[PDB]
């Protein structure tokens, strides 16, 4: 090309079939920070964690930048915007989740706690039963089990939802 | 040892007898005094009117006796039917059941825009009750009635309860807003 | 002690007896009393009170063999009573669950809805409607499955406002 | 006017400028970087819901692309509309309020389907509670009681709106003293 434009990114990665793919660190403290968390390993960067950076401004990808970048590697690798955008807030919030087991989940750990959340969205029904069986899973691996309910601007909210045979 | 009468009339029975009707809410809050909304203690004439569900229950637990307006038997089975026959009923019936057998005091969620209103020990007593909605495990909900259940309970306590139920079992969602 | 005396005919309630002229006299003045005939809802309301012996079956005992007697709704008796309690005179509405009662110099038409009893919400929109194509300003009596009894005027348009 | 780019279902603004516009002029959309913005002072993207996309896009106001950039027409932000239940009866009230020249806002916070207003959020003293039904649904009496309890608060005041067919109409409920 003419000039590539490095200046304002903390790195600069590349989007591959499955994954993305981190191709310069241009501040060594940043990449060390996402390889100590766990997020970066040999250049392998998470999925979800890759469109947080992008979202920041802080990882270029090529030379898109910003949410477009956030956007290009959501849509590539077929990640869902809600669980996208709950991702985001809690990064904002200081913790530092993971893509759970169970469809539609990230799980994260604060305090000695495992936290099980739940993504779910409006427009896209689900049977009662199937929110008991899956708190009831969630608290049987030890996990808190939160629901976190994308309504269908964007609003965020978080409960915790305990499955139990007694009131209580 | 508390023993009623009551006449079955529309999907209520009556209780007139003034002295059954004041030991009724008193011993445990069931019924709602038609002359008084919320009496102070037992201050009420009556009579007290016991849904459906109540009737059953307390037919069924020996306290109350229940007779048609001609005067014949209603009996346990008989409401039992009547309450089976009613989808809203039966499901709200074997939460009802539930509950009371596990010692809370159950009443209307009306006034807090629910299925009940639970407390350990009674309406003024309690700092809030539970707030109850009743669900079939196979009921489909859009993501935002959790929402609009915690908007119900937000000036309460912010904690409320989906009791699920089903082949007569229950089981409960403690549901309570949550900052990540 | 009874005002009245009334029986239970197989269409109506009929009074047999006024023990105080005076009672008598005022349901007719009122309209609820003719030629010997009481408006059912109105029996069933004055037995509540203690006023009406049907036979020698006084107060609610006497209501409820009204309501049972005559195949009333108990909820829409037990909204008769209430309105009656705040000083309204209702009548039997043309559509059927109505009470009608005036006012100020308009016309309520009241609804009774009861729990346990589902309608679908077009029926509630084409009802109020109705009432407000006869003039009638629309208002809904729900009864809880407890006996609580709310009340709204529910008003249909095209446009909010 | 506005690009966005389509995906899930919803539709992100990402230029700041056209983002601060859809929100300053008829208060559609949510930022994402903030909840209750104070007027334009948000960085975005605006997140479109579905239901304001299609309406946006059909006003022509709003032109949608795909990640891949190519274009999105309105005739398939209609199918994506009408195939999803929940949305095709509320896209057909969110029009009906929009063309009477209302502003329409998700309800999430009052716990009903739409907050509407007649100038915006912080503008009015308080907005319409709308709930969106079929004439064909089924409800329990004590289901308006409830809508009354969601209200209380507001204003004891509250609409259903009821659609079919396209066709909507209201009923504007309010508590009531005989
Ligand atoms: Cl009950
Ligand atoms: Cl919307």
């Amino acid at each position: 090309k003419g000039e590539g434009e490095v200046a304002g990114c903390k790195a600069a990665a590349r989007l591959g079939v499955e994954g993305v793919f981190v191709e310069e660190c241009f501040d060594g403290s940043y990449c060390r920070n996402l390889e100590r968390i766990g997020y970066l390993r040999k250049g392998r960067l998470e999925p979800l964690e890759a469109a947080y950076q992008a979202s920041r401004g802080m990882l270029c990808m090529g030379e898109t930048r910003g949410w477009a970048a956030a956007v290009e590697v959501i849509a590539g690798l077929g990640l869902s915007l809600d669980t996208a955008l709950v991702y985001f807030d809690l990064r904002r919030k200081g913790r530092k989740p993971l893509v759970g087991v169970r469809r539609g989940t990230l799980v994260y750990e604060h305090g000695g706690r495992v936290y099980e959340v739940l993504v779910l969205s409006e427009g896209y029904p689900l049977k009662i039963g199937s929110l008991v069986e899956w708190s009831r899973g969630a608290s049987m691996d030890n996990h808190s089990p939160i629901v976190a309910i994308v309504d269908r601007t964007g609003l965020i909210t978080y409960y915790e939802a305990r499955a139990v045979r007694s009131i209580q | 040892p508390i023993k009623a009468s009551g006449v079955l009339i529309g999907d209520s029975v009556l209780v007139t007898d003034v002295e059954q009707a004041r030991s009724l809410y008193s011993c445990g809050y069931y019924g709602q005094p038609l002359d008084v909304e919320k009496p102070r203690g037992a201050d009420f004439e009556g009579p007290l009117r016991l849904s459906l569900i109540e009737s059953l229950y307390l037919a069924e637990k020996g306290v109350l006796e229940v007779a048609k307006p001609d005067g014949s038997s209603v009996g346990v089975e008989d409401l039992r039917t009547a309450v089976r026959g009613n989808p809203r009923f039966s499901m709200l019936y074997n939460i009802y059941r539930d509950l009371r057998e596990r010692g809370f005091v159950v009443r209307s969620g009306l006034k807090f825009g629910s299925d009940f209103a639970v407390y350990r020990l009674g309406p003024g007593i309690d700092a809030a009750p539970f707030i109850v909605h009743a669900y079939s495990p196979e009921d489909n909900i859009d993501p935002v009635e959790i929402v609009r259940a915690g908007r119900l309970s937000h000036s309460v306590r912010k904690k409320f309860v989906f009791a699920v139920t089903r082949g007569g079992d229950v089981s409960y969602l403690m549901i309570d807003w949550f900052r990540p």
